[PDB]
């Protein structure tokens, strides 16, 4: 009975099924007739010649004259580089008209933009205006601006994905989603910049920018007045793009109603720029008029997760986010401010008062948040960390602590912020990985006397950003 | 998606490159 | 055992004897008095107190063992409670010292 | 409320009426329901899947494949069943039992697994692996 | 071999906890009484051994290098049979043995008496200062941290060639803290 069939062929994937089709003539031809159950296509890496007789299978079997079959998801990445070309070539020449791909991961480094935007054109199969979502890592290439015309041409883009792995030398009301991930090395410029600036992306929800370089030339780039373009940019993450400053974000964040809603921010830094301080001052244009409204409060009163790893940010800044309650802290419950070297704790001695971080009044503030990262930050020596022993009542729904590659913070902090945590039922979650001070006898009776549910120790784990999961800085 | 792994790349003398000025 | 949960403990229990024995908190804040008066106007003392072991036995027997038979787990939490007391009198690791009665060692 | 069962052979069974309405094409087809297509083993077994799942709600399972574990033929009984009068959540668990069971074979284990011979011409068989490779890990 | 093993130690056990000469149980006593003075060794005669159990004595001195330990582990459990009440820590025991075996001047040991239990006779002409040899060393690896053990006989050990489940070519090193050792000292004898 044929009502049956997709539901058995659906739980197994493409390959296994076209694998599948040679049980026997019969159940070649039950699975062969159901096209509509193709929906991936997870051919990464692919030679030409087996590219060659996908297509040919397309060409045979998909090529039917009702005009009803799509795919949800078709991957190409090239086995060769000079294949490359060619599997890009087939594909925009080759493609049943009849037959729309709706999400395509192109995965083709060796293929510029141009050659991308040129074989499109020139090849006429037109799914490339009509598909949904877009991936390309691709190299790049400056004086052109093709990667422009790709939005141009694909006016039902909702997600798009650039990947620019290497370089070589208007509204837009579909657009939701934008990551540009871009690699520092190669990548000496901005590639969007034009079109961010001058453009504007209604509907965009998420936004994703990555390793760029912010051009000195232009001042409103660095001061990201293109960035009051977006409202509605319900997750910003921007991460180690060298010449953006979270000084002048915070400018940004202090004289605009810039949003409506921020359910996350993700900014992230690479070098120390100098100490940012929260802006508190509020000037009057006379004393005979009133002052400007200082936007903090409705700009990030929506922030469920704050990630500002290695920001430079100090102490005293955060707390007066909190002091202030520009951030809610019932709606936040995430926190990330790993890396931050301006964050010193009240049990230090050596320092600027202005850069401590005055926990208590902080956790007093937030105490709902589930999720607190402190990676990175070798300010919390043990001593430090009795504040946060002390301050268990106010972080009781604590699950995930990430304090890794600290390499000061010893076993024993570990295990009397854990002892009295149990007063609080175990910690969900702890990343310890790369930190050289946990003792392995310390870290096992954690596990034996079950004070972690799960608790991580990998001590030869050198590095933290594991690229898609916890930094979008390209590899 | 996916983070990069390299591969040699090599030269050769391209008739684009004997036709270049 | 794992020393690390027990090193609470010992450092509050050195604290205690610390408090217990305020020659030794006088003998800290001399040291950090002369070397603040040396660099007021331009000999340097060093982090360093001698405690007796027999004002340790008296204080805490048990503490006291513990120092003489397992030093490297007793000694690092004695040296971080003068340390933080250190820290705590006005404005780097201090260390230990010792002298009296070792009997068989 | 209850509801008596008449299977497609003659005997009976008796319900609490939301486990007869698993089968969603009840109130269409209609104290006394008739299940014309229906063997007896199956409609037991049917029911009695269907008491165990009178806690479950809908918008893999452990028990289920250890359930249906028995016969191939009989399974595939199971299997053809539930479809001329719907019965959708036995027939989700047995679409996803015989994909578990199909998971890892080769054709050649298929072809001794659902007890079939190869029924290809052995040079066309050829012809369409050396046109199938693209499908290959 | 294990099970070997433990026999031998059982048989071993037995010889302590049974052998007696005109209703003294020489052995049970010696062994008390040096508990007593806390010195933890036991001179055994071998006369004793070979009156009591002479397959014994065979296996001791067809193989002593392999036998030796499992006496000295003998000891030890007797010793804490014999001193502490079980179910209300000592060392290794050191074998000490006495003989009347024929001696082998010194000039005549060559290859044939390797591994044997030998007598000899001489004068002492130098003694080294004294030296630590390990009994238990507790080890760890540098990567994982994943800490395992050897103890260790000393009549012949190295630390293991990698980790016993990348963790590194050559990766363990000891715990000096937790690692147990003995005096070892070096005599010329003329
Ligand atoms: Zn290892």
């Amino acid at each position: 009975p044929i009502e049956i069939l997709p539901i058995i062929f659906q739980r197994f994937t493409t390959k296994e099924l076209v694998t599948l089709s040679l049980v026997c003539n019969k159940w070649r031809d039950k699975i062969l007739y159901h096209l509509d159950c193709f929906q991936e296509f997870n051919l990464a890496p692919i030679n030409f010649k087996n590219f060659v007789k996908f297509m040919d299978f397309l060409q045979q079997n998909f090529t039917r004259t009702y005009r009803k079959y799509i795919l949800s998801q078709v991957k190409v990445s090239s086995r060769i580089t000079s294949e490359e070309l060619r599997i890009t070539q087939l594909l925009f020449s080759k493609m049943p008209k009849c037959i729309n791909i709706e999400r395509l991961i192109l995965s083709m480094p060796t293929l510029t933009t141009t050659q991308i935007f040129k074989l499109m054109v020139r090849g006429g199969t037109d799914f490339f205006t009509r598909l949904l979502e877009l991936s390309l890592m691709i190299t790049y290439r400056p004086d052109k601006q093709h990667e422009l015309e790709i939005l141009q041409t694909c006016p039902l883009l909702k997600k798009i994905e650039l990947i620019f792995v290497n370089s070589l030398v208007v509204i837009y009301s579909e657009l939701e989603k934008i990551t540009l991930i871009c690699d520092k090395k190669k990548i000496k410029n901005f590639p969007l910049c034009r079109a961010l600036l001058r453009g504007q992306f209604p509907l965009l929800q998420k936004l994703t920018i990555t390793g760029v370089t912010f051009p000195m030339n232009n001042q409103d780039i660095m001061n990201f007045q293109w960035l009051l373009n977006f409202p509605d940019l319900k997750e910003l993450w921007i991460e180690d793009n060298d010449n953006c400053e979270l000084s002048k974000f915070l400018q940004l964040l202090k004289f605009s109603n810039v949003w409506k809603n921020l359910e996350k921010l993700t900014f992230r830094e690479n070098k120390l720029y100098p100490i940012v301080n929260l802006d508190e001052d509020q000037p009057v244009t006379n004393d005979d008029e009133v002052p400007s409204m200082l936007f903090y409060k409705e700009n990030l009163q929506n922030l469920e997760k704050l990630d500002l790893m290695g920001t430079s940010i100090s102490g005293s800044a955060l707390t007066r986010l909190c002091e202030q309650e520009y951030l809610d802290g019932r709606k936040l419950r995430s926190l990330n401010i790993g890396n931050c070297p301006n964050i010193q704790f009240p049990n230090n001695h050596a320092h600027t008062a202005r850069m401590i971080l005055d926990v208590n009044a902080v956790l007093k503030r937030l105490s709902k948040l589930e999720e607190i990262n402190l990676s990175h930050l070798s300010s919390l020596n043990d001593s430090t960390m009795k504040s946060f022993i002390i301050n268990v009542p106010f972080l009781e729904n604590l699950k995930r602590l990430d304090i890794s590659h600290n390499f000061e913070i010893t076993g024993i902090s570990i295990y009397e912020f854990l002892k009295k945590f149990q007063m609080d039922q175990p910690l969900a979650y702890l990343n310890i990985d790369g930190c050289s001070q946990v003792s392995h006898i310390t870290v096992n009776m954690i596990r034996a006397q079950n004070l972690v549910t799960q608790v991580d120790c990998v001590y030869e784990r050198d590095v933290w950003r594991k690229f898609g999961i916890n930094s979008y800085s390209y590899s | 998606a996916i983070t990069a792994r390299k591969r040699r790349p090599q030269v050769k003398l391209t008739a684009e490159k004997l036709l270049s000025d | 055992f794992a020393p690390d949960a027990v090193f609470g403990d010992r450092v509050r229990r050195f604290q205690e004897f610390l408090d217990t024995f305020t020659s030794y908190r006088d003998s800290v804040r001399s040291i950090q008095v002369y070397n603040s008066n040396n660099a007021a106007n331009y000999n340097i003392l060093p982090h360093r107190i001698i405690i007796s072991l027999d004002d340790l036995r008296e204080f805490d027997r048990s503490f006291w063992s513990g120092i003489l038979v397992e030093p490297a787990y007793f000694i690092p939490p004695a040296e971080k409670a003068l340390t933080d007391l250190a820290d705590s009198m006005d404005d780097h690791p201090w260390k230990l010292s010792f002298k009296g009665s070792f009997g068989a060692h | 409320s209850n509801v008596v069962l008449v299977s497609g052979e003659g005997e009976r069974f008796t319900v609490d009426k939301k486990i007869a309405e698993r089968s969603l094409l009840l109130k269409n087809y209609l104290i006394v329901m008739p299940v014309p297509n229906v063997r007896s083993s199956v409609l037991q077994k049917v029911i009695e899947w269907a008491e165990h799942h009178r806690d479950s709600n809908f918008p893999v399972d452990s028990w289920d494949r250890e359930f249906l574990k028995v016969d191939q033929e009989m399974l595939y009984e199971i299997i053809l069943a539930a479809n001329y009068l719907n019965i959708k959540p036995l027939l989700d668990a047995g679409c996803k039992v015989v994909a578990e069971m199909i998971r890892g074979r080769s054709p050649e284990e298929i072809r001794r697994t659902f007890n079939i011979v190869n029924d290809f011409t052995p040079e066309e068989e050829a012809a369409i692996r050396r046109e199938n490779e693209w499908a290959e890990d | 071999n294990d099970d070997d093993n433990t026999e031998i130690i059982k048989s071993f056990k037995n010889f302590i906890l049974e052998f007696r000469l005109d209703s003294q149980f020489i052995y049970r006593d010696q062994l008390r009484n040096n508990i007593l003075v806390k010195n933890y060794s036991l001179t055994v005669n071998m006369e004793h051994l070979i009156g009591y159990n002479e397959d014994i004595y065979k296996k001791l001195s067809d193989e002593p290098s392999d036998i030796i330990p499992l006496f000295e582990t003998a000891i030890t459990q007797v010793a804490k049979r014999i001193s502490i009440l079980s179910r209300a820590s000592l060392p290794t025991f050191q074998l000490i043995l006495n003989s009347n075996a024929n001696q082998i001047p010194l000039r005549d040991l060559d290859s044939e008496h390797v591994s044997k239990i030998v007598r000899l006779s001489g004068i002492i002409i130098s003694t080294s200062v004294l030296s630590s040899r390990a009994t238990y060393l507790s080890i760890m690896c540098r990567n994982c941290r994943h800490t395992t053990s050897i103890t260790i006989n000393n009549f012949n050990v190295s630390l293991p060639r990698s980790c016993l489940s990348n963790c590194g070519p050559d990766p363990y090193i000891i715990i000096h803290e937790s690692s147990k050792f003995i005096d070892q000292q070096f005599l010329k004898l003329q």
